[PDB]
């Protein structure tokens, strides 16, 4: 609350000072407690104002008007604070307006490859620090992986679509100062079979439970049984599953055998008793017999034939209680029996009407990390869930385009310029493009520092679409070999009338093969205007890519009939697919941690590469090309708030390179 | 958790055993499904020996059975009881219990008393190794 | 469903 509230909406502890400020402030956190609170207050009070209101740029003069002392005291540690919180990008990022117009006396000169989030992010910071900055993008527009659709009222975004919740996320900055609407997302989301009719409740309930414990199943194994190499190859979340499935399937046969072999040893018990008590009763038979024998020589009889009678009528009455107490225990054992063979245990792990609805939740999560659950690494795919924001997630009603665009207002983007060679050397770099249109035409830019956002689908494509002059070392490449690029596709439906439930935000439909889950698996609605979205993920994504846009909209058309009527549906007025593996300026949708690959590659994606020096024996020259983009950002990859953090940050890096520190 | 969620088994041993070959998984899920198989083979064999075994045992014993009097157990002997104890002594030994049933009117402890009272008259101890022959 | 796993 307050204070602390800033901190954790800044992704920083109140309590204590991060590494980044240990390297900037070492006087200080390696000095006593005191003047560490001192420090922290500051800085928490500093971007509490900053967030207040951050429409205005904040000033050193402004922040030290409006704390008191004991803090308001040592307007020097005042002034490194604020001008610390200012190149991190902590403060005074996005679009504020200035108090001072920035000065036309720019000093150092950047070229950014990509009108990303990312290179926006960093161009619009490397300007306000006055450097020289020109960004260059293939595409006839910014915004780059946040692609949205206008044709009329109708609006859709086929790139980022969601706002992954306002607490702690950076463009919950952004959204106030831009004033894009956001809409919230209620997640619940009815699944409907092949056939087109609801999952019933109490399954849709009994599989997503066991879904959800299947996950908890492969986390076990992971970090419990250490399960994670197999045949000196790295496990898939997609192996560890099965290798889970396979196990409860077993289980439930272990479980049948145990009991069948329980009723096998009864039956078993209750024929050694009747094996028994026939051999008595034919045995009682015989005896009876000899009885009514000595029983009919009529008496006066001597006193052996008395001993005689007296004797059989004994040992027979002996031999009939002996078969009355066998014949108890056979009542038991029948029961026993009737008890077992009326409590069985269950029949099946899953039923193939379960199997094909966990299908559509093994969907949604390779939709969520846009690949299949095969190339997922075990160990590390949800690494970022720490990270993970607060509040509900929130579409933008507006168009997602809407920042992009108002982050280009004022930077020098060259569009339609397709950079082909960068080139680094220890006196500085030359990015050569050419026109995207005509080709022929060449263009040569010549810079103290390249910053490039060129996606992580671009940077893996061989043979290379940008060449590094010279090559990027071997540890970036591997890097760029061993992290994953994932891939992820929509199809907008735009109708004339809402057919479907408007208090309904998403639905499912469940495919009738493993091998399809993620064919057109669920629906959206934007729901300002009539416009369904339909997303392709899985191993059919990739597939579905060469499929006529008219086909595909007719599988759609097809799914949608089938739950909602014939006549309900009517034909769409405009219809867009997305093909991202395809488009030559991503080659993908975005980054995901690959089995064999860790967290640890996101860190060597953000290091940024030093020529060897031009004259041997020479000064040790600076770094001159640098990286951002979703890819680069450990904590919050693949999404808009990493690529816009990995901009703020790479500005950064390269103003404390080349204007020095602060 | 060093325990896995409640219901779902995930054995160290299981693990590598549903993994040590590409099909491995599904000959150990074949080698149960072709024994849960013999398993039932073998109810329905003893399920039907068993309920043959049963249609062989109709009639009870009750046909066999015979009607009990009460016996209110006497002091005096009589030539005739003492007679009847020699013989079950011949054939039962020391089943206090028989001899008494036998008998019909002498208490389990009045056939031990008769054991040492007449063991010198009745050569209880000749008849005894008789019956221990046997 | 709940609508999870888009953490
Ligand atoms: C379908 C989809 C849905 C998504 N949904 C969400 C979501 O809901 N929420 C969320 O937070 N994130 C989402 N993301 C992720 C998010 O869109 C991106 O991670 C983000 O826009 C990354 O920006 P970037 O700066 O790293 O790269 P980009 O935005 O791709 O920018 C890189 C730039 O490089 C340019 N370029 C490429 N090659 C060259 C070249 N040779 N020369 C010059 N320019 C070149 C491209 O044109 C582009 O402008 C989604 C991604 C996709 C694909």
């Amino acid at each position: 609350s307050g204070v602390e509230g800033a901190a954790f909406q800044s992704r920083l502890p109140h309590d204590r000072m991060t590494s980044q400020e240990a390297a900037c402030f070492p006087d200080i956190i390696s000095g006593p407690q005191q003047t560490q609170k001192v420090f922290l207050f500051i800085r928490n009070r500093t971007l509490q104002l900053w967030l207040d209101n951050p429409k205005i740029q904040l000033t050193f003069e402004a922040t030290l008007q409006q704390l008191e002392a004991p803090y308001n005291s040592d307007t020097v540690l005042v002034h490194r604070v604020h001008s610390y919180l200012e190149r991190h990008g902590l403060i005074n990022f996005g679009i504020y307006k200035r108090i001072k117009p920035l000065p036309t006396k720019k000093t150092g000169k950047v070229i950014i490859i990509g009108s990303g989030v990312s290179g926006l992010a960093a161009a619009r910071q490397l300007q306000s620090f006055g450097m020289d900055v020109t960004l260059l993008e293939a595409r006839d527009r910014v915004g780059g992986r946040v692609a949205t659709f206008r044709k009329g009222n109708y609006v859709a975004d086929l790139g980022a679509m969601v706002v992954t919740g306002l607490g702690g996320n950076p463009m919950a900055v952004v959204s106030k100062q831009v004033n894009m609407e956001l809409a919230k997302i209620k997640q619940k989301c009815p699944l409907y079979e092949a056939n087109g009719q609801a999952v019933p409740k109490e399954k849709d309930e009994m599989v997503e439970q066991e879904f959800n414990r299947l996950l908890e199943a492969t986390s076990y194994l992971s970090h419990q049984l250490d399960f994670n190499v197999l045949n000196n190859k790295p496990v898939s979340l997609g192996q560890a599953l099965e290798v889970v499935i396979q196990l409860q399937e077993k289980h439930v046969k272990d479980e049948q055998i145990e009991h069948w072999k329980k009723i096998v040893k009864t039956q078993e018990e209750l024929k050694e008793l009747l094996n028994k008590m026939v051999n008595l009763k034919e045995k009682i038979k015989e005896l009876h017999q000899q009885y009514k024998e000595a029983s009919e020589v009529k008496p006066p009889r001597d006193i052996t034939a008395e001993f005689l009678v007296k004797s059989k009528h004994r040992d027979l009455t002996a031999l009939c209680k002996e078969y009355d107490e066998l014949a108890e225990t056979q009542g038991k054992l029948e029961e026993k029996l009737q008890e077992l063979e009326a409590n069985p245990p269950s029949d099946v792990y899953l039923s193939s009407r379960d199997r094909q609805i966990l299908d559509w939740h093994f969907a949604n999560l390779e939709f969520a990390n846009a690949t299949p659950l095969s190339t997922l690494s075990l160990k590390h795919w949800d690494q970022d869930d720490d990270f993970e924001f607060t509040g509900s997630h929130l579409t933008v009603r507006n168009g997602y385009s809407c920042v992009p665009v108002a982050l280009a207002e004022g930077l020098d983007i060259k569009l339609n310029t397709a950079v082909r060679q960068v080139r680094y050397t220890a006196s500085g770099c030359e990015v050569i493009a050419v026109n995207t249109r005509s080709t022929s035409q060449t263009f040569i830019y010549k810079c103290d520092a390249v910053l490039c956002t060129l996606p992580l689908g671009v940077l893996k494509q061989q043979p290379p679409a940008v060449q590094f002059v010279p090559p990027l070392p071997e540890w970036k490449t591997s890097a760029v070999q061993r992290m994953g690029f994932g891939n992820l596709n929509k199809v907008v439906l735009c109708f004339d009338r809402v057919f479907w439930d408007p208090s309904v935000n998403l639905f499912g439909h469940v495919g009738s093969t493993t091998a399809s889950r993620g064919e057109l698996f669920l629906f959206w609605n934007l729901y300002k205007a009539p416009i369904l979205l339909a997303l392709v993920a899985g191993e059919a994504a990739g597939i579905m890519e060469n499929i006529s846009d008219d086909v595909i909209v007719g599988r759609c058309l097809a799914i949608l009939k089938g739950i909602f009527g014939s006549s309900a549906v009517p034909q769409p007025k405009e219809t867009v697919v997305s093909r991202w593996r395809a488009d030559p300026w991503a080659r993908g949708s975005y980054s995901y941690v690959a089995a064999g690959s860790s967290g640890n590659d996101y860190d060597l994606m953000a290091q940024p590469i030093t020529p060897g020096p031009s004259i041997p024996g020479a000064p040790q020259p600076i770094p001159r090309l640098f990286f951002a983009g979703e890819h680069t950002i450990r904590n919050y990859p693949a999404t808009v708030h990493g690529a816009l953090l990995s901009g703020l940050r790479e500005a950064g890096r390269i103003a404390d390179q080349f204007l020095g520190a602060m | 958790k060093r325990k896995p969620p409640k219901g779902m088994f995930l054995s160290q041993e299981d693990v590598e055993a549903v993994s040590a070959n590409a099909t491995a998984a599904t000959t150990v899920l074949r080698q149960l499904d072709m024994e849960l198989v013999s398993v039932k083979r073998q109810i329905q064999n003893i399920k039907q020996t068993n309920s043959a075994l049963k249609e062989k045992l109709d009639g009870g014993i009750e046909p066999y059975r015979l009607p009990e009097v009460i016996q209110k157990c006497n002091a005096r002997w009589t030539t005739e009881e003492q007679l009847l104890a020699v013989q079950a002594i011949r054939k039962y030994g020391r089943d206090f219990q028989a001899i008494s049933d036998v008998i019909g009117n002498k208490s389990v402890v009045q056939v031990k008393n008769f054991f040492v009272n007449y063991r010198r008259r009745f050569n209880i101890d000749e008849v005894l190794q008789e019956w221990e022959a046997e | 469903a709940r609508x999870m796993q888009e953490a």
